[PDB]
Protein backbone atom coordinates (compact mmCIF):
# COMPACT_ATOMS: atom_id res chain seq x y z
CA UNK A 1 0.00 0.00 0.00
CA UNK A 2 1.96 3.14 -1.43
CA UNK A 3 -0.33 4.77 -3.88
CA UNK A 4 1.27 6.68 -6.59
CA UNK A 5 -0.91 9.46 -8.45
CA UNK A 6 0.21 11.63 -11.25
CA UNK A 7 -0.76 15.08 -12.76
CA UNK A 8 -1.80 16.05 -15.28
CA UNK A 9 -3.12 13.26 -17.12
CA UNK A 10 -2.71 14.51 -20.53
CA UNK A 11 -1.30 17.74 -21.75
CA UNK A 12 -0.06 19.34 -25.29
CA UNK A 13 2.95 21.40 -25.15
CA UNK A 14 4.93 23.46 -28.69
CA UNK A 15 8.12 22.18 -29.31
CA UNK A 16 11.03 24.62 -27.41
CA UNK A 17 8.38 25.06 -24.61
CA UNK A 18 8.64 24.18 -21.20
CA UNK A 19 6.82 21.01 -19.91
CA UNK A 20 6.47 19.95 -15.73
CA UNK A 21 4.53 17.06 -14.39
CA UNK A 22 3.78 16.01 -11.01
CA UNK A 23 4.03 12.57 -9.07
CA UNK A 24 2.40 12.15 -5.33
CA UNK A 25 3.10 9.30 -3.27
CA UNK A 26 0.89 8.47 -0.01
CA UNK A 27 3.56 8.10 1.83
CA UNK A 28 7.32 9.85 2.41
CA UNK A 29 9.65 8.05 -0.16
CA UNK A 30 12.77 9.27 2.09
CA UNK A 31 14.49 7.19 3.82
CA UNK A 32 16.29 8.04 7.01
CA UNK A 33 18.63 5.93 6.80
CA UNK A 34 20.34 6.34 2.41
CA UNK A 35 18.57 9.56 3.03
CA UNK A 36 17.70 9.18 -0.40
CA UNK A 37 14.19 9.56 -2.00
CA UNK A 38 13.71 6.21 -3.62
CA UNK A 39 11.59 7.89 -6.77
CA UNK A 40 12.32 6.95 -10.20
CA UNK A 41 10.77 8.42 -13.50
CA UNK A 42 10.45 6.56 -17.17
CA UNK A 43 9.79 7.22 -20.50
CA UNK A 44 7.63 5.29 -22.94
CA UNK A 45 7.53 6.62 -26.06
CA UNK A 46 4.51 4.58 -28.84
CA UNK A 47 5.49 1.24 -29.13
CA UNK A 48 8.32 1.37 -26.91
CA UNK A 49 9.17 -0.24 -23.76
CA UNK A 50 9.66 2.48 -20.90
CA UNK A 51 13.35 3.94 -20.40
CA UNK A 52 14.82 5.08 -16.90
CA UNK A 53 15.36 9.05 -17.14
CA UNK A 54 15.67 10.33 -13.44
CA UNK A 55 16.07 7.94 -10.27
CA UNK A 56 16.57 8.99 -6.62
CA UNK A 57 14.16 11.94 -7.41
CA UNK A 58 17.34 13.71 -9.04
CA UNK A 59 19.96 12.09 -10.67
CA UNK A 60 19.95 11.71 -14.66
CA UNK A 61 20.23 8.29 -15.97
CA UNK A 62 23.01 8.65 -18.09
CA UNK A 63 22.73 9.32 -21.89
CA UNK A 64 19.89 11.59 -20.34
CA UNK A 65 19.94 15.07 -21.98
CA UNK A 66 20.08 18.23 -19.44
CA UNK A 67 16.60 19.18 -20.21
CA UNK A 68 14.92 16.36 -18.02
CA UNK A 69 15.28 17.55 -14.58
CA UNK A 70 13.62 15.70 -11.73
CA UNK A 71 12.93 17.53 -8.02
CA UNK A 72 11.07 17.11 -5.32
CA UNK A 73 11.18 15.06 -1.83
CA UNK A 74 9.14 12.92 0.39
CA UNK A 75 5.52 12.71 -1.41
CA UNK A 76 5.53 14.95 -4.17
CA UNK A 77 7.84 14.96 -7.05
CA UNK A 78 8.05 17.31 -10.52
CA UNK A 79 9.71 15.97 -13.66
CA UNK A 80 10.61 19.40 -16.12
CA UNK A 81 11.43 19.18 -20.05
CA UNK A 82 12.64 22.06 -21.04
CA UNK A 83 12.91 23.15 -24.77
CA UNK A 84 10.41 20.48 -25.48
CA UNK A 85 11.35 18.43 -28.56
CA UNK A 86 9.42 16.59 -31.00
CA UNK A 87 10.33 13.03 -29.88
CA UNK A 88 9.89 14.08 -26.07
CA UNK A 89 6.23 12.59 -27.22
CA UNK A 90 6.08 10.11 -24.55
CA UNK A 91 3.91 8.76 -21.62
CA UNK A 92 5.92 9.64 -18.40
CA UNK A 93 5.29 7.04 -15.14
CA UNK A 94 7.44 8.13 -11.60
CA UNK A 95 8.06 4.72 -9.84
CA UNK A 96 9.09 4.28 -6.02
CA UNK A 97 11.12 1.59 -4.63
CA UNK A 98 11.12 2.80 -1.11
CA UNK A 99 8.85 -0.26 -0.74
CA UNK A 100 9.02 -3.02 -3.31
CA UNK A 101 7.60 -1.27 -6.28
CA UNK A 102 4.77 1.05 -7.39
CA UNK A 103 4.44 2.89 -10.81
CA UNK A 104 1.91 6.01 -10.95
CA UNK A 105 -0.62 6.19 -13.74
CA UNK A 106 1.68 8.36 -16.19
CA UNK A 107 1.20 11.65 -17.82
CA UNK A 108 0.52 11.59 -21.60
CA UNK A 109 2.32 14.42 -23.24
CA UNK A 110 1.26 15.60 -26.88
CA UNK A 111 3.67 17.82 -28.97
CA UNK A 112 1.48 20.98 -30.22
CA UNK A 113 2.22 22.24 -33.73
CA UNK A 114 0.92 23.97 -36.94
CA UNK A 115 -2.33 22.91 -38.85
CA UNK A 116 -1.36 20.29 -41.66
CA UNK A 117 -3.78 19.15 -44.12
CA UNK A 118 -3.82 15.08 -44.78
CA UNK A 119 -2.74 13.23 -47.79
CA UNK A 120 -5.63 11.20 -48.41
CA UNK A 121 -5.42 7.70 -50.24
CA UNK A 122 -7.78 5.16 -51.79
CA UNK A 123 -7.63 2.06 -52.35
CA UNK A 124 -9.74 -0.42 -54.15
CA UNK A 125 -10.66 -4.13 -53.08
CA UNK A 126 -7.59 -6.61 -54.23
CA UNK A 127 -8.45 -9.32 -56.36
CA UNK A 128 -7.49 -11.98 -53.82
CA UNK A 129 -9.98 -10.66 -51.77
CA UNK A 130 -13.03 -10.07 -54.24
CA UNK A 131 -12.20 -14.10 -54.67
CA UNK A 132 -13.06 -15.18 -51.23
CA UNK A 133 -16.55 -12.89 -51.32
CA UNK A 134 -15.88 -9.90 -49.07
CA UNK A 135 -14.48 -6.39 -50.37
CA UNK A 136 -12.62 -3.89 -48.68
CA UNK A 137 -12.19 -0.49 -49.39
CA UNK A 138 -9.35 1.28 -47.80
CA UNK A 139 -8.47 5.02 -47.50
CA UNK A 140 -5.34 6.69 -45.74
CA UNK A 141 -5.53 10.00 -44.25
CA UNK A 142 -1.28 10.68 -43.78
CA UNK A 143 0.25 13.44 -41.82
CA UNK A 144 -2.47 15.87 -40.61
CA UNK A 145 -2.83 18.26 -37.42
CA UNK A 146 -5.02 18.54 -35.50
CA UNK A 147 -6.01 14.58 -34.52
CA UNK A 148 -9.88 15.39 -35.18
CA UNK A 149 -10.85 14.85 -38.73
CA UNK A 150 -13.76 13.37 -39.99
CA UNK A 151 -14.20 11.17 -42.80
CA UNK A 152 -17.45 10.45 -44.99
CA UNK A 153 -18.16 7.54 -47.68
CA UNK A 154 -20.08 7.57 -50.51
CA UNK A 155 -21.20 5.10 -52.83
CA UNK A 156 -22.77 7.11 -55.99
CA UNK A 157 -22.89 9.95 -54.27
CA UNK A 158 -24.69 8.32 -51.19
CA UNK A 159 -23.27 8.03 -47.76
CA UNK A 160 -23.05 4.76 -46.22
CA UNK A 161 -22.01 4.54 -42.24
CA UNK A 162 -22.57 0.70 -41.75
CA UNK A 163 -19.12 -1.79 -42.04
CA UNK A 164 -15.90 1.41 -41.46
CA UNK A 165 -13.12 0.54 -39.50
CA UNK A 166 -10.63 3.64 -38.58
CA UNK A 167 -7.61 3.65 -36.37
CA UNK A 168 -5.85 6.60 -36.15
CA UNK A 169 -1.65 6.40 -35.22
CA UNK A 170 0.23 7.97 -32.05
CA UNK A 171 1.54 10.53 -32.73
CA UNK A 172 4.52 11.26 -35.14
CA UNK A 173 8.09 11.60 -33.15
CA UNK A 174 9.39 13.41 -35.91
CA UNK A 175 6.69 15.82 -37.53
CA UNK A 176 4.17 15.78 -34.75
CA UNK A 177 1.37 14.88 -37.02
CA UNK A 178 -1.09 11.62 -36.96
CA UNK A 179 -2.90 9.53 -39.54
CA UNK A 180 -5.38 7.58 -39.95
CA UNK A 181 -6.99 4.70 -41.48
CA UNK A 182 -10.52 3.95 -42.82
CA UNK A 183 -11.70 0.72 -44.32
CA UNK A 184 -15.60 0.13 -45.56
CA UNK A 185 -15.95 -3.95 -45.83
CA UNK A 186 -18.90 -4.85 -48.13
CA UNK A 187 -19.85 -7.89 -49.83
CA UNK A 188 -18.24 -9.02 -53.52
CA UNK A 189 -21.98 -8.78 -54.78
CA UNK A 190 -22.55 -5.50 -52.41
CA UNK A 191 -19.30 -3.89 -53.91
CA UNK A 192 -20.08 -5.23 -58.06
CA UNK A 193 -23.93 -3.26 -57.55
CA UNK A 194 -21.54 0.33 -57.17
CA UNK A 195 -19.92 2.43 -59.61
CA UNK A 196 -18.39 5.39 -57.44
CA UNK A 197 -16.18 5.03 -54.35
CA UNK A 198 -15.13 7.64 -52.29
CA UNK A 199 -13.32 8.78 -49.20
CA UNK A 200 -14.15 12.17 -47.65
CA UNK A 201 -12.18 13.63 -45.43
CA UNK A 202 -13.16 17.00 -43.86
CA UNK A 203 -10.32 18.56 -41.85
CA UNK A 204 -10.22 22.22 -39.87
CA UNK A 205 -7.09 23.31 -42.28
CA UNK A 206 -9.91 23.61 -45.43
CA UNK A 207 -13.78 24.24 -46.11
CA UNK A 208 -13.95 22.10 -49.03
CA UNK A 209 -13.46 18.18 -48.16
CA UNK A 210 -10.51 16.14 -49.66
CA UNK A 211 -11.59 13.65 -52.18
CA UNK A 212 -10.64 10.69 -53.08
CA UNK A 213 -12.71 8.80 -55.09
CA UNK A 214 -12.07 5.63 -58.08
CA UNK A 215 -14.58 3.95 -60.39
CA UNK A 216 -15.15 0.17 -60.50
CA UNK A 217 -15.42 0.02 -63.98
CA UNK A 218 -12.40 1.48 -64.49
CA UNK A 219 -11.03 -1.18 -62.58
CA UNK B 1 25.14 -5.29 -25.25
CA UNK B 2 22.57 -6.18 -21.75
CA UNK B 3 19.88 -7.86 -23.28
CA UNK B 4 16.70 -9.43 -21.99
CA UNK B 5 14.40 -11.37 -24.28
CA UNK B 6 10.91 -12.37 -22.84
CA UNK B 7 9.05 -15.49 -24.58
CA UNK B 8 6.13 -17.47 -23.83
CA UNK B 9 2.98 -15.01 -24.59
CA UNK B 10 -0.34 -15.76 -26.56
CA UNK B 11 -3.24 -16.81 -26.33
CA UNK B 12 -4.21 -18.81 -22.63
CA UNK B 13 -7.98 -19.18 -21.24
CA UNK B 14 -9.65 -18.36 -18.58
CA UNK B 15 -8.58 -20.13 -15.58
CA UNK B 16 -5.58 -21.81 -17.40
CA UNK B 17 -1.79 -21.37 -16.41
CA UNK B 18 0.94 -19.87 -18.40
CA UNK B 19 4.90 -19.69 -17.90
CA UNK B 20 6.73 -16.78 -19.47
CA UNK B 21 10.45 -16.81 -19.54
CA UNK B 22 13.01 -14.14 -19.98
CA UNK B 23 16.55 -15.12 -21.17
CA UNK B 24 19.47 -12.94 -20.50
CA UNK B 25 22.94 -11.92 -21.52
CA UNK B 26 25.81 -9.30 -21.26
CA UNK B 27 25.94 -8.49 -17.47
CA UNK B 28 26.48 -10.71 -14.42
CA UNK B 29 22.69 -12.36 -13.33
CA UNK B 30 23.15 -13.11 -10.05
CA UNK B 31 24.44 -9.75 -9.09
CA UNK B 32 20.75 -8.13 -9.71
CA UNK B 33 17.70 -8.28 -8.79
CA UNK B 34 15.16 -9.23 -11.14
CA UNK B 35 11.37 -7.75 -12.14
CA UNK B 36 8.60 -8.36 -13.98
CA UNK B 37 6.02 -5.72 -15.10
CA UNK B 38 2.93 -5.46 -16.87
CA UNK B 39 1.11 -3.29 -19.20
CA UNK B 40 -2.65 -3.72 -20.50
CA UNK B 41 -3.29 -2.46 -23.83
CA UNK B 42 -3.27 1.59 -23.49
CA UNK B 43 -3.02 1.40 -19.89
CA UNK B 44 -0.81 2.22 -16.86
CA UNK B 45 2.63 -0.11 -15.85
CA UNK B 46 2.19 -2.40 -13.11
CA UNK B 47 4.40 -3.90 -10.83
CA UNK B 48 4.55 -7.66 -10.28
CA UNK B 49 7.31 -8.84 -8.06
CA UNK B 50 11.04 -9.39 -7.40
CA UNK B 51 13.35 -12.03 -6.74
CA UNK B 52 16.60 -10.97 -5.27
CA UNK B 53 20.16 -10.99 -5.94
CA UNK B 54 22.68 -13.60 -4.15
CA UNK B 55 23.48 -11.29 -1.74
CA UNK B 56 19.95 -11.33 -0.62
CA UNK B 57 19.54 -15.10 -1.47
CA UNK B 58 17.24 -14.58 -4.51
CA UNK B 59 14.20 -14.40 -1.65
CA UNK B 60 10.79 -13.00 -3.56
CA UNK B 61 8.52 -10.41 -3.12
CA UNK B 62 5.08 -9.94 -5.31
CA UNK B 63 2.55 -7.18 -5.78
CA UNK B 64 -0.95 -7.60 -3.73
CA UNK B 65 -2.53 -8.13 -7.22
CA UNK B 66 -1.07 -11.36 -8.05
CA UNK B 67 0.59 -12.42 -4.62
CA UNK B 68 -0.78 -16.97 -4.21
CA UNK B 69 -1.25 -16.81 -8.16
CA UNK B 70 1.66 -15.73 -9.68
CA UNK B 71 5.36 -17.46 -9.14
CA UNK B 72 8.88 -15.90 -9.74
CA UNK B 73 11.99 -18.16 -10.13
CA UNK B 74 15.30 -17.69 -11.71
CA UNK B 75 17.72 -20.25 -13.55
CA UNK B 76 21.62 -19.10 -12.84
CA UNK B 77 23.26 -21.58 -14.73
CA UNK B 78 21.51 -20.23 -17.57
CA UNK B 79 21.04 -16.44 -16.54
CA UNK B 80 17.10 -16.88 -17.20
CA UNK B 81 14.22 -15.40 -15.24
CA UNK B 82 10.77 -16.91 -14.92
CA UNK B 83 6.70 -15.61 -14.09
CA UNK B 84 4.37 -18.71 -13.64
CA UNK B 85 1.07 -17.88 -13.82
CA UNK B 86 -1.74 -19.68 -12.73
CA UNK B 87 -5.36 -18.93 -12.62
CA UNK B 88 -5.65 -16.36 -15.33
CA UNK B 89 -8.30 -13.79 -16.32
CA UNK B 90 -9.15 -11.17 -18.11
CA UNK B 91 -7.50 -8.45 -16.15
CA UNK B 92 -4.26 -10.58 -16.94
CA UNK B 93 -4.19 -9.51 -20.75
CA UNK B 94 -1.46 -7.66 -20.99
CA UNK B 95 2.51 -7.24 -22.03
CA UNK B 96 4.74 -8.80 -19.75
CA UNK B 97 8.37 -6.74 -19.45
CA UNK B 98 11.23 -8.51 -17.35
CA UNK B 99 13.43 -5.54 -16.13
CA UNK B 100 17.03 -5.62 -14.95
CA UNK B 101 16.32 -4.45 -11.12
CA UNK B 102 18.47 -3.43 -7.98
CA UNK B 103 22.22 -4.54 -7.24
CA UNK B 104 22.59 -3.72 -3.73
CA UNK B 105 23.11 0.24 -3.89
CA UNK B 106 21.43 1.50 -7.34
CA UNK B 107 17.98 2.39 -7.18
CA UNK B 108 16.75 1.82 -11.50
CA UNK B 109 15.32 0.02 -13.80
CA UNK B 110 18.35 0.44 -16.48
CA UNK B 111 17.56 -2.36 -18.41
CA UNK B 112 14.15 -3.36 -19.82
CA UNK B 113 13.07 -6.51 -22.74
CA UNK B 114 11.01 -5.93 -25.62
CA UNK B 115 8.35 -7.56 -23.88
CA UNK B 116 5.47 -10.49 -24.41
CA UNK B 117 1.71 -10.36 -25.08
CA UNK B 118 -0.66 -12.52 -23.30
CA UNK B 119 -4.17 -12.81 -23.84
CA UNK B 120 -6.53 -14.38 -22.28
CA UNK B 121 -9.53 -15.42 -24.01
CA UNK B 122 -11.73 -18.03 -24.86
CA UNK B 123 -11.43 -17.11 -28.81
CA UNK B 124 -9.59 -19.49 -30.98
CA UNK B 125 -6.51 -18.48 -32.93
CA UNK B 126 -7.39 -17.40 -36.40
CA UNK B 127 -4.97 -16.50 -38.96
CA UNK B 128 -4.83 -12.97 -41.22
CA UNK B 129 -5.45 -12.50 -44.97
CA UNK B 130 -3.00 -10.63 -46.22
CA UNK B 131 -4.18 -7.92 -48.46
CA UNK B 132 -2.56 -5.83 -51.21
CA UNK B 133 -3.18 -2.21 -51.54
CA UNK B 134 -1.94 -0.83 -54.70
CA UNK B 135 -3.79 2.21 -56.41
CA UNK B 136 -6.71 2.04 -58.80
CA UNK B 137 -6.24 4.60 -61.42
CA UNK B 138 -4.76 7.88 -60.11
CA UNK B 139 -2.11 10.32 -61.75
CA UNK B 140 0.82 9.08 -59.72
CA UNK B 141 2.78 12.40 -60.57
CA UNK B 142 3.26 13.55 -57.00
CA UNK B 143 6.53 12.19 -57.00
CA UNK B 144 5.32 10.02 -54.16
CA UNK B 145 3.33 7.19 -54.24
CA UNK B 146 1.54 5.37 -51.10
CA UNK B 147 1.01 1.92 -51.46
CA UNK B 148 -0.64 -0.39 -48.29
CA UNK B 149 -1.27 -3.67 -47.24
CA UNK B 150 -4.13 -5.16 -44.92
CA UNK B 151 -4.28 -7.38 -42.65
CA UNK B 152 -7.63 -8.59 -41.60
CA UNK B 153 -9.56 -11.31 -39.68
CA UNK B 154 -6.97 -12.40 -36.90
CA UNK B 155 -6.47 -13.31 -33.32
CA UNK B 156 -4.94 -13.16 -30.95
CA UNK B 157 -2.64 -9.95 -30.98
CA UNK B 158 0.10 -9.07 -32.48
CA UNK B 159 1.17 -9.16 -36.05
CA UNK B 160 4.46 -7.23 -37.22
CA UNK B 161 4.68 -5.54 -40.04
CA UNK B 162 7.67 -4.40 -42.03
CA UNK B 163 8.36 -3.45 -45.38
CA UNK B 164 11.19 -4.69 -47.59
CA UNK B 165 12.56 -6.59 -44.99
CA UNK B 166 12.72 -3.04 -42.49
CA UNK B 167 14.63 -1.67 -45.80
CA UNK B 168 11.62 0.51 -46.06
CA UNK B 169 11.32 2.19 -42.52
CA UNK B 170 11.06 5.94 -43.31
CA UNK B 171 7.52 6.64 -44.27
CA UNK B 172 5.75 3.67 -42.58
CA UNK B 173 2.44 4.00 -41.41
CA UNK B 174 1.25 1.09 -39.53
CA UNK B 175 -1.76 1.69 -38.03
CA UNK B 176 -3.37 0.17 -34.40
CA UNK B 177 -5.16 -2.83 -34.78
CA UNK B 178 -9.00 -2.53 -34.47
CA UNK B 179 -11.23 -5.62 -32.74
CA UNK B 180 -14.76 -6.42 -34.21
CA UNK B 181 -16.44 -9.13 -33.86
CA UNK B 182 -13.56 -10.75 -32.31
CA UNK B 183 -11.12 -10.75 -34.78
CA UNK B 184 -8.41 -7.96 -34.93
CA UNK B 185 -7.94 -5.69 -38.35
CA UNK B 186 -5.10 -3.61 -39.20
CA UNK B 187 -3.14 -1.96 -42.18
CA UNK B 188 0.16 -0.26 -42.80
CA UNK B 189 0.97 2.63 -45.28
CA UNK B 190 4.00 3.15 -47.35
CA UNK B 191 5.10 6.45 -49.24
CA UNK B 192 8.32 5.73 -51.71
CA UNK B 193 9.09 7.98 -54.92
CA UNK B 194 6.71 7.31 -58.05
CA UNK B 195 10.63 6.80 -59.34
CA UNK B 196 11.19 3.43 -57.27
CA UNK B 197 7.64 2.11 -57.23
CA UNK B 198 6.73 0.00 -59.64
CA UNK B 199 9.77 -0.08 -61.15
CA UNK B 200 11.65 -1.01 -57.66
CA UNK B 201 9.63 -3.90 -55.82
CA UNK B 202 8.20 -3.73 -52.77
CA UNK B 203 6.86 -5.74 -50.16
CA UNK B 204 5.12 -5.48 -46.68
CA UNK B 205 6.21 -8.54 -44.20
CA UNK B 206 3.61 -9.87 -42.20
CA UNK B 207 3.93 -12.26 -39.12
CA UNK B 208 1.38 -13.40 -36.44
CA UNK B 209 3.43 -15.77 -34.16
CA UNK B 210 0.09 -17.10 -32.30
CA UNK B 211 -0.38 -19.18 -35.86
CA UNK B 212 3.35 -19.46 -37.21
CA UNK B 213 2.14 -17.33 -40.11
CA UNK B 214 4.75 -15.38 -41.80
CA UNK B 215 3.32 -13.64 -45.30
CA UNK B 216 5.41 -11.61 -47.85
CA UNK B 217 3.25 -9.72 -50.08
CA UNK B 218 4.35 -8.06 -52.98
CA UNK B 219 2.63 -5.24 -53.92
CA UNK B 220 2.25 -5.49 -57.94
CA UNK B 221 0.71 -3.22 -60.57
C1 LIG C 1 18.98 -5.07 2.18
C2 LIG C 1 17.93 -5.28 1.09
C3 LIG C 1 16.88 -4.15 1.14
O1 LIG C 1 16.71 -3.60 -0.22
C4 LIG C 1 15.35 -3.63 -0.74
C5 LIG C 1 14.66 -5.00 -0.62
O2 LIG C 1 15.32 -6.00 -0.99
O3 LIG C 1 13.49 -5.02 -0.19
C6 LIG C 1 15.41 -3.32 -2.24
C7 LIG C 1 15.60 -1.82 -2.50
O4 LIG C 1 15.43 -1.56 -3.91
C8 LIG C 1 14.65 -0.93 -1.67
O5 LIG C 1 13.27 -1.06 -2.11
C9 LIG C 1 14.83 -1.25 -0.16
C10 LIG C 1 13.94 -0.52 0.88
O6 LIG C 1 14.21 -1.04 2.18
C11 LIG C 1 14.09 1.00 0.96
O7 LIG C 1 15.39 1.36 0.49
O8 LIG C 1 14.56 -2.68 0.01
Amino acid sequence: DIVMSQSPSSLAVSAGEKVTMSCKSSQSLLNSRTRKNYLAWYQQKPGQSPKLLIYWASTRESGVPDRFTGSGSGTDFTLTITSVQAEDLAVYYCKQSYNLRTFGGGTKLEIKRADAAPTVSIFPPSSEQLTSGGASVVCFLNNFYPKDINVKWKIDGSERQNGVLNSWTDQDSKDSTYSMSSTLTLTKDEYERHNSYTCEATHKTSTSPIVKSFNRNEC
Amino acid sequence: EVKLVESGGGLVQSGGSLRLSCATSGFTFTDYYMSWVRQPPGKALEWLGFIRNKANGYTTEYSPSVKGRFTISRDNSQSILYLQMNTLRAEDSATYYCARDHDGYYERFSYWGQGTLVTVSAAKTTPPSVYPLAPGSAAQTNSMVTLGCLVKGYFPEPVTVTWNSGSLSSGVHTFPAVLQSDLYTLSSSVTVPSSTWPSETVTCNVAHPASSTKVDKKIVP
